[PDB]
RNA sequence: UAGUGAACCAGUACCGUGAGGGAAAGGUGAAAAGCACCCCGGAAGGGGAGUGAAAUAGAUCCUGAAACCGUGUGCCUACAACAAGUCAAAGCUCGUUAAUGAGUGAUGGCGUGCCUUUUGUAGAAUGAACCGGCGAGUUACGAUUGCAUGCGAGGUUAAGUC
RNA sequence: UAUCCGGGAGUCAGACUGCGAGUGAUAAGAUCCGUAGUCGAAAGGGAAACAGCCCAGACCACCAGCUAAGGUCCCAAAAUA
RNA sequence: GGUGUAGUGGUAGGAGAGCGUUCUAAGGGCGUUGAAGGUCGAUCGUGAGGACGGCUGGAGCGCUUAGAAGUGAGAAUGCCG
């Protein structure tokens, strides 16, 4: 099977509506104040839950 | 006469007709040859007589 | 000169009428109602703008069906499933859901477009002689000569 | 004077995939943009971050703008030159391969 | 007060101080013109011409002669390799109404 | 004496494209689609310059009919009466009177009805 | 994309066992004066600072179209069945080769592409993915007719010599 | 308008409708002639849509008017004559 | 030139008259105070098409008369990019 008709710019853009990246779970790190991912170790200060690790 | 004011005698010269140069000219597409057949082919046509 | 008057949406005042369907043939009631809803009865009629007035139909249950239409006029509808055809007689519709009877009749007569559907919303059908729209102060619209 | 721009040209990355990360950061404070790019795992995030950091360096070093005020006013990815490559396929035929490149521009303004 | 007058095979409503565009009139710009066929006169009271109001005339002045925006007639028949293109600018006369009688 | 393509081609195609401004996507961007669409637009434009006259006469007739009904008359009876009374006011002016000068339209209707009675 | 296949290290690269087939590829600026130094970056690449008449002439370098891709937004769009236009039109926005202006456009009327080939094609017949360039009645020698000019019961030279 | 003289053609697949015949089964949107029209090469109005049927032949502009076929309760212009 | 009357759908195709492209001749012009080219604009003509502004561009190009053609592309499962 092959495309009977080429896809127009508008239809192509509509389909890609949901083809987007997302960034979730960022919040300030308690120890150093930098942004970190919740439930992850802070890459900057290497502290999690207020302790160095 | 003056080289910048030349004028040929009326009816002495005519403009060549060019075929296959658009429809509105009257000889576009088929170039006056009609539709298919032997006489419509390049070098087509039968010998005299 | 391009001076023909064109009505605007919202500038035209839409009144409210009450139409009594008692012993009026369904089609003739519907035809007059559709003209009113479209606004054909007012000089300001503008095809691309809604200008008609609201209609309250009362006594829908007593609408008249001439001939044997009560039992032979059949309303079909297909569910779009194979063998999904349903039917109901006009008489049964009048007895049980007369609002549907009048609404289908008038839907057929309004235009099949966005404006037509909007105009259809202005219709209100009630079997029986009392309606909940007294707040709009509707006025009686005799149709004896209009049919 | 109020704005500084940085551009990375002919970067070997898909323009569409790069535009995904660019849309994330557009119209955000420089601090927020840095955080977003640092925690995004997509490849183009690192390249866009280098461009963004280069733009911030321009704003401060060249024009002495206030880093804390800076925000990402404009950011976009433009198609770069495409390197043409071929991949052999079944039955002795090749198919072309487009090795895309991107021009990544980040503009950062005072406010 | 307003009038309805017959002009250029058409009927126009005219109000004093209002310009009107009509089919080209053979009158020079800035010269007085008089429309003698007044099919109606209205205002506070209504006069109905049958077919014309007797002894009613409307006066105007020809501000300008012009040509309306060009209109292109492009006639073609699909699959018949034939088209014809034509242009048109309809002349018009603009008349400011001075007095309605 | 070679005559290379030059710029006439681009000029002609650009004229077509400019004519096609506002169309949907390729119908304004691409010369072939644009030309094909511009030809249809010409067909519709020529046809509609005639249909437009019909539409407005239809509109005036409908408005006159509503006004006549309010004055106790049908459109057809009103026009017949006006012809009997020698009134030449056309449908455009009549519709304008119906919407704007109701009193004038009523006066016209009275004369029409009188002619019908006679 | 012409002109030699070849304006350039071309009968080269490349293809083929071999005979053989056979490309693509010109242009900074007047002058390299071809961006010292500084800044982000491992670099690439940028931003300044400079050269320059000009750097959006920075070596992919004159001009830099269209397809195609993206950023910004003035108008519209989530009850609608749309050959996508045209005709009519509110609202909003804007003010031009100053013209009975421009953009957008709710809503309403009408409306089955272009080409080829056919008795007949919206056609479920053929061709075109799009854009650009290139791409088809010519020339020579004769025949004949029209028109034009010169001469006119005449008209005219061919080869050849200067 | 007809001839006649000369330059230049294209056409030799036609279709349907009405009327008169054959072939066919007094079938076919069949086939083959005769005759008229239309399409072909004809847009517009009507026949829902519908080359060939009915009305009628678009050089153009108009937000003017009268009619043809066909229509006038609503979609949908005009008689709930 | 004016008036009047009539006429002006159209495929194959015939006739006529024009638009635009490159080049030649002559004349008369324009250009670092910005040519060609590109781009935008609400501009003119009955048509092909012609101007005029803004921007870009950086060195050649119009106009009038005549002449000669590799003289006009949207379709060739066309060629090249
Ligand atoms: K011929
Ligand atoms: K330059
Ligand atoms: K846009
Ligand atoms: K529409
Ligand atoms: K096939
Ligand atoms: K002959
Ligand atoms: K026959
Ligand atoms: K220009
Ligand atoms: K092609
Ligand atoms: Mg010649
Ligand atoms: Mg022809
Ligand atoms: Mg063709
Ligand atoms: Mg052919
Ligand atoms: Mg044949
Ligand atoms: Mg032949
Ligand atoms: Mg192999
Ligand atoms: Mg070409
Ligand atoms: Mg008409
Ligand atoms: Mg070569
Ligand atoms: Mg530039
Ligand atoms: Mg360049
Ligand atoms: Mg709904
Ligand atoms: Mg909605
Ligand atoms: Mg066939
Ligand atoms: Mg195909
Ligand atoms: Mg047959
Ligand atoms: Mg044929
Ligand atoms: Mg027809
Ligand atoms: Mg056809
Ligand atoms: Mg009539
Ligand atoms: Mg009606
Ligand atoms: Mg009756
Ligand atoms: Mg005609
Ligand atoms: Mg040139
Ligand atoms: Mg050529
Ligand atoms: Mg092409
Ligand atoms: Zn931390």
């Amino acid at each position: 099977a092959v495309p009977a008709r080429r896809t127009s710019k508008a239809k192509k853009a509509k389909r890609r509506t949901h083809y987007k990246l997302t960034i979730k779970g960022l919040n300030a790190c308690s120890n150093c104040g930098e942004m970190k991912k919740s439930h992850h170790v802070c890459p900057a200060c290497g502290h999690y839950d207020g302790k160095d690790v | 006469m003056k080289l910048h004011e030349l004028k040929p005698a009326e009816g002495s010269r005519q403009v060549r007709n060019r075929v296959g140069r658009g429809t509105s000219s009257g000889n576009g597409k088929t170039a006056g040859r009609g539709q298919k057949g032997q006489k419509a082919r390049s070098g087509g046509g039968v010998r005299l007589g | 000169m391009r001076t023909t008057y064109m009505a605007k949406a919202g500038e035209v005042e839409r009144k409210w009428y009450v139409v009594d369907a008692t012993d009026v043939p369904l089609g003739r009631l519907s035809a007059v109602v559709a003209s009113v809803l479209r606004g054909k009865n007012k000089p300001t009629f503008t095809p691309h703008v809604d200008t008609g007035d609201f209609v309250i139909v009362i006594n829908a249950d007593k609408v008249k069906l001439t001939g044997k239409k009560a039992t032979d006029k059949i309303y079909y509808r297909h569910s779009m499933y194979p063998g999904g055809l349903k039917s109901v007689t006009a008489g049964e519709l009048r007895d049980k859901n007369s609002r549907r009877l009048i609404e289908t009749s008038v839907k057929g007569m309004l235009p099949k477009n966005t404006l037509g559907r909007k105009q259809f919303t202005k219709l209100n059908v009630y079997g029986g002689a009392e309606h909940p729209h007294a707040a709009q102060q509707p006025e009686v619209l005799d149709i004896t000569n209009l049919i | 004077i109020t704005s500084a721009k940085a551009t990375a040209k002919t970067v070997r990355t898909s323009p569409r995939k790069a535009r995904l990360v660019i849309d994330l950061i557009r119209g955000k404070s420089v601090a927020d943009a840095i955080s977003i790019l640092k925690f995004t795992p997509n490849k183009s995030a690192g390249i866009i971050e280098k461009v963004l950091m280069s733009a911030v360096a321009n704003a401060e070093n060249n024009f002495d703008l206030d880093v804390e005020s800076l925000v990402v006013s404009e950011a976009f990815v433009n198609e770069g030159p495409t390197m043409k490559r071929f991949r052999p396929r079944a039955k002795g035929s090749a198919s072309p391969i487009n090795k895309r490149t991107s021009h990544i521009t980040v503009v950062v303004t005072e406010k | 007060m307003y009038a309805i007058i017959k002009t250029g095979g058409k009927q126009v409503k005219v109000e004093v101080g209002q310009a009107i565009y009509v089919e080209k009139l053979n009158v020079e710009a800035g010269e007085k013109v008089v429309f003698d066929e007044v099919i109606l006169v209205g205002g506070e009271s209504t006069k109905v011409g049958a077919p014309t109001v007797a002894g009613a005339t409307v006066e105007g002045t020809v501000e300008k002669h012009g040509k309306q925006k060009k209109v292109v007639t492009f006639q073609y028949k699909p699959k018949k390799h034939s088209h014809r293109k034509q242009g048109h600018r309809q002349p018009y006369t603009k008349v400011m109404i001075e007095a309605i009688n | 004496a070679r005559v290379k393509g030059g710029t006439v081609t681009r000029k002609r195609r650009k004229k077509v494209l400019k004519l096609a401004k506002g169309y949907y996507g390729s119908k304004h961007t691409l010369f072939k689609s644009a030309k094909e669409q511009v030809m249809n637009s010409y067909y519709y434009a020529f046809r509609d310059r005639r249909q437009k006259k019909r539409d407005f006469r239809k509109l005036w007739i409908a408005r006159i009919n509503a006004a006549a009904r309010m004055n106790g008359l049908s459109y057809s009876k009103l026009m017949h009466g006006l012809k009997l009374a020698e009134i030449d006011i056309n449908r455009k002016m009549l519709a304008d009177l119906a919407v704007n000068d109701a009193a004038a339209f009523t006066a016209l209707a009275e004369q029409a009805k009188d002619a019908l009675s006679k």
